């Protein structure tokens, strides 16, 4: 599928497609960091596949709390702004690596780009074609239409992210349930 | 290539799906008996009237069987080579080998068959000594025995 | 082979320097008149005088309707044998050996050989018909053409690496079908194919006349580098090829001044 | 952008694209640049009676050279290597084989 | 059926139509490759033609589903999202790809181009010949006309998927119907 | 009629007109392949001349229901999304082939170029002349002129569809019609 | 059509495009190419079942075959007389598959003599008398 | 002709009109085209026995042919290799998968039958021996 | 009173007129042609000069019915739907051509260009000299004017054509009237 | 120049001084088109147009 | 402002660049100015 964004990514400038992984000579090199970059930034914000890690009691010998390698943001559950030091858990307003107690924490993880949606795939794939067209052969229509058919992918994203998390009102009539029971 | 369907009692008017090179090359069978062409007329290109009203419920099938006795387009004696003609010629033959896949076609085999070691499932009952048998009367040997 | 034309104030209005390719390896050559004599080595033990017309397949308003085919020899074929001519039975070129129409309307179109045995006995394709056909070699024609530059307003030749050729269109006059082959290292590109311009249901396109067009326009695509593109027209057959304009369509980025 | 190739007549060039002049050919064969018509194919080689000329064993051993000779010519051709002349007529047609 | 969809592409260019699918032509290849890229994208939200609700068990004791069908996307119908790694079905909050109980999802299964509705199939072509003149020749009033066809018959594909999808009044109205009867 | 609105397309062209059936050097086979891809589009939505399938017991021995050849949508006259696999009827929310009920569907059929209605073939070759003429003349005032002429066109084939089919009000008003006698 | 049934030498009547494709049984006994010739395209000299080659193409057009109009009609001809030849059961020589008669009876089987050959009905009710 | 049965790496040698026409079976199992890509025109590389069924399709021709549309030599060879390559599965017996009417085998035994287990399957006397 | 018409499209153009229809005059039959289409294409809706109600009965024992006139139009007074195919009468739903009982059903024939009313007859040929104009030498100023001359001239066909059918409020306000009779 | 195939031409005006007429025939053979017919400047009532 | 040189295979020279004609190099060293390939690096001297 990577091949195939590359190829998106080629097609968008006008230059022949490839087949072959990764042994071009034209420059496709920077389709591939581009996306990369592009999917790093959009997977960034919390989407409906991200992990959570519920609790991590630390021991008291080293109090250091490992986090998963392919983290990008962590929002803790609880009321503490938390980051990554040294591939550990750190304290922001602390400024400290140690923990005494658990710590609930929501963490979002970066994702391969053969193993996501295929809505947020196209997305991805058509926002690297944009950028890399703006860098090389300038801001024309070519570059607004590029943008038109991201912004409907995003918006088919979004779609599905909605579809997946049904996010109906069940957070204060959940009271006036109870009460009409 | 055919078709079967269940129709109720007192219909004549059949409606036909198969796509055919000419009306002479669709064959009506009422309850697996074939019906004289006399008895049936053809009201429009995909309709078929029946003279006579079926009496009682049965089945309507509507075999096709392209003419394979000469090439439909004769290039030498008058084919222009254009694109209908060579469409059609290739249309008899993809016709043809689709009634053949179908396999209501072929009639019997002059030669020792080899299934290879895979069974000849759904086999009727036989009513003739040189008919084939099933495992099912094999049974009522096997339960006299 | 040089072609010149002077015109006027004594200024070289054509100088070509192309070449051409023999069967047979040439001893020496000498001009006539008309024509100009080739003496090859023969596959026996004696030499062939080759003549030529330089401009020859020209014919006003009618076409040439002989076979582009070296060394034609007369030959009649009947059960699907015939004897290979003498003066082509060279070892290790039965490959290049072909067979043409020369006295019909279906005039130069090419036929099929099976096999060639050792005694030269030439055993043709079962849909060749019994009659009289013309035997000889076989030379492969065929051109590359410079890559389409581009030039700004003030006519100069804009910066390689940056202006990519879309698509080719070729314009040609009785041909038959041609092998494109497009070329480009810089971004490995290498697409090989036939384009032929005889439409489907034209007058051109009949059972008995040859498989050419009075006119086509073939469209090579080639998304490539114009700086480093190498588009190439060939064909190694019996039929003509006539070139007479490339059209061509770029695409550049107009970012500044 | 769209163009045309001024022209195609020119012969073969060597040099790089981009200082090419018009109408130069990145490489052509069996090919005749006839301007009245056009890039068109070279014209095949018809070919005269063989002559009873011995091949030269050395690549570079024959030398023919036409002679007017009023209304009628001749074709002057000698095998260097052995030094056997030979004349023929305007076609392909040995008249007085020199001896060598 | 894909070989008219990629003459329609290539008259889209102007160039000349084939009459072989699967040829050598340098653009034919790639007019079938961004025919099936734009199949792929605009088949993944769910029409009538490809949403099926299945539920699989897993077949030995607790374990791994090998998930079927050419899935494109795949919504839960539990409170669980579901995902598709090495073939297998996967657990994306939960990280897991062993389940112990049946599991209930809507699947979108892809669908070949010789295998969907007239007024789709159009669609899908079109679109294609759009973002290739669009690539190719830039952007001009002929990508305009294009993309205007291409909306056009998304709408009479919207047309016939609520045709043959019978969405009415009847989620509440049940309640009360059923009352009064 | 076809070799007439192929001359409409060539008239579009500013070609001049052919008088022999599809015998001709230009480029007039992208005509046809136009108006071919255009009928089948335009048709494909539900018009006043399309068939019904009543009623279709399948046979229990194959199971499987035929359905005509020059079909290009289908319709379930109940709740049952159906579709085209192989030549025979198909359910795209089972995913199966085989029938053991009555179906009763709606389908839309093909039609020739030269047995349809004046309307709708002159819509269809003014569309086809305007495709055209955007693919190879570029998008000019004429492109914007024979638009127009093609949904003038569209405009009458919609009043001949609305005269065919008589769409008063008497589908609720039939209760109060009976109501009063 | 591909095959008919029938001391002189022999008697076809049969269509056929070549000379090899035509096979010579007496008695249901092969004969060589090499035991017979055939002095007229139409008579035999020293059972007729004809099969058309299968694996080239009769007339191969890109290999350099002549186009004409007769060459385009043996080449239909060649598929024509396949068809013909894949309906009288002398071409199929067995199944690789789970064959189904859903409901229809198989006529005519002979008695087998190895033991993995399908039965007929007279050996089961020979059997069946004990 | 038509069909081919013989760990990663898989070779294509019975030609084809298209990619799509082959289906790959192992130990008697479909797979879906999604599980495999095609290296080559001979060589079929899985993503993770072997048995290669050819099956052209029969609904559509192969090549359409249009008015004012090129042409070459080759269209009218490959549309007549799609009826032959049509035949050749035919002949070998892998492509019809049952009857719709009486045989009328004329006094020849059928040879190599499986033991069937459901009573209305077909029997051999392999079978019938072992009961009498 | 044709030649008229094809000078006026000559003269649209600004080449010669002619004196002699059915010339050899490449332009000349062009002209006719381009009039014929626009005559068949806008007499297809019913005017007061093409719309007559006609009764036909199956001449022999319930079969097919040759349809008469040279129809351009066909529609049912019945509440079925009928074609034309091999130059008989069709049923569209029914896709049948044998008819059991009589058939009433108004048709709008077709009216050669010599025999039609002066207005509609000066619309024909200004709409076909505007639209040759514009395939010819494109859409300019001459082309607007031209549609302006033509839809003025139509506007006087719609007087001719509202004034010889007297359209006047005689529905429901007889049953008002007759009653206070 | 322009390259060929892409550029049609319309009509063709041709100023003729004291000529009577001609005969225009029009050939493409990469069109199919073939129209042979003669012009002729005379006007009806002008003075050129006379009995003598 | 984009633009490309007009040429390289001109020799060195010792202007100012202002009035320099074109294709003129600052400085040039064991190099070769090959019109059929461009501006090139000299060959080696193979030793006799």
């Amino acid at each position: 599928r990577l091949t195939d964004a590359v190829n998106v990514t080629l097609e968008a400038l006008g230059e022949s497609r490839i087949v072959d992984i990764n042994t071009s000579n034209p420059s496709a090199g920077l389709a591939r960091a581009a996306l990369d970059r592009t999917r790093r930034g959009v997977l960034s914000t919390g989407w409906w596949f991200n992990t959570i890690i519920r609790e991590v009691t630390p021991t008291p010998n080293p109090g250091q709390i490992k986090v998963p390698w392919n983290q990008l943001s962590m929002y803790g559950l609880d009321g503490t702004k938390y980051g990554e030091r040294d591939g550990v858990l750190y304290n922001l307003v602390d400024q400290t690596k140690v923990f005494s107690d658990t710590v609930h924490l929501k963490v979002v993880i970066d994702i391969d780009f053969e193993d996501l949606p295929e809505h947020m795939a196209m997305w991805v794939a058509n926002a690297t074609a944009a950028q890399v067209y703006l860098n090389d052969l300038g801001a024309d229509g070519n570059y607004k239409s590029l943008l038109g058919i991201a912004a409907e992918y995003e918006a088919m994203n979004m779609r599905e992210h909605l579809r997946n998390q049904r996010y109906s009102t069940s957070r204060t009539h959940a009271a006036r349930k109870i009460r009409s029971g | 290539s055919w078709s079967e369907q269940v129709v109720p009692s007192g219909t004549t008017l059949i409606s036909v799906d198969i796509e055919y090179l000419d009306k002479s090359y669709i064959y009506l069978y009422i309850n697996n008996v074939l019906i004289s062409n006399s008895d049936y007329s053809w009201n429009s290109d995909t309709l078929i009237q029946l003279n006579t009203p079926m009496a009682s419920a049965g089945t309507v099938l509507l075999v096709r069987r392209t003419d394979k006795e000469y090439l439909y387009i004769m290039f030498a004696e008058g084919a222009a080579f254009i694109r209908e003609n060579l469409d059609v010629q290739n249309t008899q033959f993809l016709h043809l080998a689709q009634e053949l896949v179908e396999g209501r076609s072929i009639d019997g085999f002059y030669g020792d068959l080899s299934m290879n070691g895979y069974r000849i499932t759904h086999l009727a009952d036989g009513v003739d000594p040189k008919d084939a048998v099933n495992k099912g009367q094999l049974d009522s040997v096997s339960n006299r025995v | 082979v040089y072609e010149f034309l002077w015109g006027e104030d004594a200024k070289r209005a054509q100088g070509a320097y192309h070449k051409w390719v023999l069967p047979y390896d040439v001893l020496s050559l000498h001009t006539l008149s008309e024509a100009a004599y080739f003496f090859v080595r023969g596959p026996g033990a004696y030499v062939l005088a080759l003549r030529v017309d330089p401009r020859e397949g020209f014919v006003a308003g009618t076409t040439y309707e002989y076979p582009f085919m070296d060394m034609g020899a007369p030959v009649t074929v009947q059960g699907g044998q015939f004897t290979l001519p003498e003066h082509l039975r060279k070892a290790g070129l039965q490959d290049s050996i072909a067979l043409a129409y020369y006295t019909g309307d279906d005039s130069g179109s090419e036929l099929g050989i099976a096999s060639i045995s050792s005694n030269w006995v030439c055993t043709t394709v079962r849909g060749v018909p019994d009659g009289n056909y013309l035997a000889g070699y076989r030379f492969k024609s065929g051109t590359t053409l410079t890559p389409p530059m581009l030039k700004d307003q003030n006519d100069n030749l804009i910066g390689s690496g940056h202006v990519r050729l879309l698509r080719l269109d070729v314009a040609m006059r009785n041909s038959g079908v041609v092998d494109v082959l497009v070329e480009d290292n810089a971004r490995d590109v290498d697409n090989d194919s036939e384009y032929s311009g005889v439409l489907m249901n034209s007058k051109e396109l009949a059972p008995e006349q040859p498989l050419k067009a009075s006119l086509s326009n073939i469209i090579i695509p080639c998304r490539t580098n114009t700086d480093t593109t190498e588009v190439t027209l060939s064909t190694s057959g019996t039929l003509e090829m006539n070139i007479m304009d490339v059209s061509y369509i770029l695409r550049y980025n107009q970012r500044r001044r | 952008f769209e163009g045309t190739l001024q022209s195609l007549l020119q012969g073969v060039s060597q040099q790089i694209p981009r200082e090419r002049q018009p109408g130069q050919l990145g490489a052509q064969q069996n090919m005749l640049s006839d301007p009245v018509t056009g890039l068109r194919r070279r014209p095949p080689l018809h070919l005269a009676a063989q002559t009873l000329m011995e091949n030269p064993v050395s690549p570079d051993a024959l030398f023919s050279t036409y002679i007017e000779r009023g209304t009628d010519g001749r074709h002057l051709l000698i095998n260097t290597e052995a030094g056997i002349w030979q004349i023929l007529s305007k076609d392909a047609t040995t008249l007085i084989r020199s001896g060598q």
